[PDB]
């Protein structure tokens, strides 16, 4: 029952509240309690785990912070990798999420504003 | 209608599509040999322009008050046709399209019909007021029409909002029922004086009615019937 | 059937410059213009093919109900000629009931609907686009 | 000017207010994205903020107060960061920043300071290759929304510097979006800061597992990274919104001369028929 | 010699659509333009100074065979008063060659393309 944030610098993955949280600290790997002491570490390249209900989401982090206050605890991985919610098989966000945000955003639109500049600037000569 | 005018009455003229005269005067001239004007118009275009709606005045025993269609060829309006009859009008009503798309019958656009005896010195000081005002109003909407489409209502700032609901309130308030379309649309019809709608317009400006939503202003006439209609 | 298709192309050309940006645009704005695009492709025709009122009452009643969406643009005149074709065959029934009762004010209340609606979705069973 | 050329011309005008419309239109559609992004990152840029306060307060001793996080005295070697947009029709946005990072020079170079360049999109990085500064480290092609992977080639090679005292301070130049329709250019200081303001900085004390000074030289260029990155995002969301500023005016340009056009064009069809009219009527006679 | 003036001025013509507005364009389209204009200060002759076949032919061949890239636009109309007082005073008998066979099938002859070719080399070694 804390209120953890894994927050990365791309977008928020989790705010829920989580039982205990498995964390691969630099020194030694960690456990995190609800009513854990304070705490500021850094985390390496590993598997980084949550217990929720008994169930268990083994997040892959290549590294990143973390800010383990008593109420709250922030992970400031910088990448997420495994994902038993997702993960490799079963991944569905992940897949085109890439074309969501190219074909509106990079693939085709880089075209589609190159095609504004063309046929805008071929015509510019020719009002003149 | 020169004998009803000659008794005293007012009477309406309408004459439709005076383009069509002019271009019967100028087809006339042409047959008759005559040299062509400007964009081959009679020669005779501002004396034939002025033998007719010139008989179109207020006398003392009575007036003639004339609405006369006018067809802009090819939208030209410097087109001497449609200058000449220019030179001789006093209102200009600008029934638009996109006004009738919506189901607003009396669709006049505000901002392209004007006239020249909305001024102070004539309609009354308040009159005026509240004309320009509606106009200010309407054409801070018409302005900011494109940001809405591009940016949506949410980033329009304050003091803004306020005056585009108020202009959409009042856009939807110029609809009134007609008296001759009570039976197609189920509606009676309402007549609104002059001094009523101007009283109107202005308690509708300077703050009344902004709880109310943009219907109860459809098809109404004044703003106490608004009113009543809001309440029950 | 006419109004809505009528109304679907003023909206289709009054956003004809967006057409080349379709990528980036809203879910709203790009299914006004594929709509727009197949009822353009719809309207096509060839020469000397006259429609008679109820095969043209048929498709257009299929194309404005989200009902061509599935088709790909190019493919329109296609699926309008053989459904056609299958009406003209398979169901002589239907056409003649459409026919029949072209002149009720309220068109699609009788049971001419379920059977129009019957057909339509037949032919997309059977044919695949 | 012969009621025919005109109709070609407005032909013309009309294309280009069609298409600065529509990029007018897409340029608002990728601004909503832009500022949905910067929000987004938000929270870890914000989060990063309190820890600088909480941390920084902690190690105050100048001896302690190494590596990215000394305030070095004698300051002999200054580099800027600049971000442009890769594309142009942004508006005044690219040569204000420009003229930003132009001007800025001046007086780093007045007071006796080497400059260094490192540019972001192809407009800073253009510009100045034929001024002559050559930046020392580019990142073009960058997307609508790029992932802080993409500046690491940039911001990298920045601290780098720092800490091998080839830079004696860093600073940044990107696009403030004040509002979308002002974008004035900002100028922010990168060498890492003590308690940014107050941040929680009293009632903490944490329990630094891999150790005070390991922590401290740990997040300082992750620090930095944020931002860099909420430097590059903001800016991208600034040039959206300059070029539907820039748009917006041109389309409004564009209108306004069809209308000019339009209303030269009817005088020249009026004489087109008087001329007509009147070698015919000469003729007739 | 002509016909490759007329392409390059022409694909120049054309090219200038982008040359008004576009910076970003590869090094092949700088050079391109950069040859246009070459040819284009080629073409800018003065009043009263007719230039003889013999004359047009070898500054052409000159220009339309790379010789004159290196010259920057600004100085072209110079560098071609400077090479045709080379020819008339140094190497008349270039002159005499090139307009004593100019009806051949063939013009670019190796015996033509030589003593032409080093004329050119010996003026730019020369000056600048």
């Amino acid at each position: 029952p804390i209120h953890l944030e894994i927050v990365t610098a791309e977008r928020v993955i989790l705010s829920d509240d989580v039982d205990m949280i498995s964390a691969p600290t630099k020194d030694g790997r960690v456990g995190i309690l609800p009513r854990h002491a304070p705490l500021m570490t850094i985390l390496e390249p590993g598997e980084l785990d949550i217990i929720k209900n008994g169930e268990r989401t083994p997040f892959a982090v290549s590294g990143g912070f973390m800010e383990v206050l008593p109420h709250r605890v922030t992970i400031l991985a910088d990448t997420v990798e495994r994902a038993d919610e997702i993960d490799e098989a079963r991944a569905e966000q992940a897949r085109a999420e890439a074309e969501a945000r190219r074909r509106e955003a990079q693939s085709e639109r880089d075209m589609a504003l190159a095609e504004a500049k063309l046929r805008k600037e071929m015509v510019r000569l020719r009002v003149a | 209608a020169e004998y009803f005018r000659d008794e005293g009455r007012d009477i309406l003229l309408f004459i439709d599509n005076i383009f069509r005269f002019v271009q019967a005067g100028s087809e006339v001239s042409s047959l008759l040999g005559r040299m062509p004007s400007q964009v081959g118009y009679q020669p005779t275009l501002g004396t034939e322009m002025g033998e007719l709606q010139e008989r179109i005045t207020s006398t003392k025993r009575g007036s003639i008050t004339s609405m006369q269609a006018v067809y802009v060829p090819a939208d030209d309006y410097t087109d001497p046709a449609p200058a000449t009859v220019f030179s001789h009008l006093d209102a200009t009503i600008s029934l638009e399209r996109s006004i009738a798309e919506r189901a607003i019958f009396p669709a006049v656009d505000p901002l392209a019909s004007t006239s020249r005896i909305l001024d102070p010195n004539i309609v009354g000081e308040e009159h005026y007021r509240v004309a320009q005002e509606v106009k200010r109003v309407l054409q801070r909407y018409k302005d900011l029409k494109d940001i809405i489409a591009i940016l949506g209502m949410e980033e329009l700032s304050d003091e803004d909002k306020l005056t585009v609901q108020r202009a959409r309130k009042i856009e939807l308030f110029f609809s009134q029922p007609f008296t001759v379309a009570q039976q197609f649309t189920g509606r009676p019809g309402k007549y609104v004086p002059v001094k009523k709608t101007v009283e109107s317009f202005a308690r509708l400006l300077n703050g009344e009615g902004d709880h109310i939503p943009e219907s109860f202003f459809y098809m109404q006439g004044d703003f106490d019937d608004v009113l009543a209609a809001y309440e029950a | 059937v006419a109004g809505k298709l009528k109304g679907e192309l003023a909206q289709f050309r009054d956003l004809a410059a967006f057409a080349q940006f379709a990528s980036d645009l809203d879910a709203t704005t790009k299914a006004q213009i594929e709509r727009g695009q197949r009822l353009q492709e719809l309207l096509k025709q060839p020469q000397y093919q006259p429609l008679p009122v109820e095969d043209q009452v048929a498709v257009l009643y299929a194309a404005t109900n989200n009902y061509l969406d599935d088709v790909p643009v190019p493919l329109i005149t296609k699926w309008r000629d053989d459904f056609l074709a299958f009406l003209r065959t398979a169901h002589p029934e239907v056409r003649k009931l459409i026919y029949d009762n072209r002149l009720d004010r309220k068109f699609p209340t009788p049971e001419v609907k379920e059977a129009l609606e019957a057909a339509i979705k037949e032919f997309k069973a059977t044919s695949n686009y | 000017p012969s009621s025919r050329e005109i109709k070609r011309r407005i032909r013309s005008v009309k294309n280009v207010a069609q298409i600065t419309r529509a990029m007018e239109m897409v340029s608002a559609s990728k601004m909503r994205r832009a500022q949905r992004n910067v929000l987004a990152t938000r929270p870890y840029a914000d989060r990063m903020r309190e820890v600088m306060a909480n941390l920084t307060a902690r190690v105050v001793g100048a001896a302690r107060r190494g590596t990215l996080l000394e305030k070095r005295e004698t300051v002999k070697s200054v580099a800027l960061l600049v971000v442009t947009p890769d594309r142009g029709l942004c508006g005044s946005l690219v040569a204000n920043v420009l003229r930003r990072a132009g001007r800025f020079i001046t007086e780093q170079r007045a007071m006796g300071r080497t400059v260094d360049v490192y540019t972001f999109g192809r407009k800073g990085r253009d510009f100045f290759l034929r001024t002559g500064f050559a930046p020392a480290g580019e990142a073009t092609r960058l997307g609508d929304a790029p992932k802080l992977e993409a500046i690491l080639g940039v911001a990298i090679s920045a601290i780098n510097g720092f800490q091998s005292g080839k830079y004696d301070e860093l600073y940044i130049i990107y696009s403030e979006f004040i509002n979308t329709l002002v974008q004035r250019p900002a100028i922010k200081q990168l060498l890492p800061v003590e308690s940014p303001d107050i941040s929680t900085t009293t009632n903490v004390d944490y329990t630094y597992e891999p150790g005070e000074e390991e922590v401290l030289n740990s997040i300082l260029p992750r620090y930095v990274e944020t931002q860099i990155y909420q430097a590059v995002l903001e800016s991208i969301a600034s040039e959206h919104s300059a070029r539907m500023v820039a748009m917006r005016n041109a389309t409004n340009n564009a209108k306004d001369l069809v209308r000019d056009l339009t209303l030269s064009f009817n005088k020249a069809r009026q004489a087109a028929i008087t001329k007509e009219v009147s070698e015919i009527a000469s003729g007739a006679a």
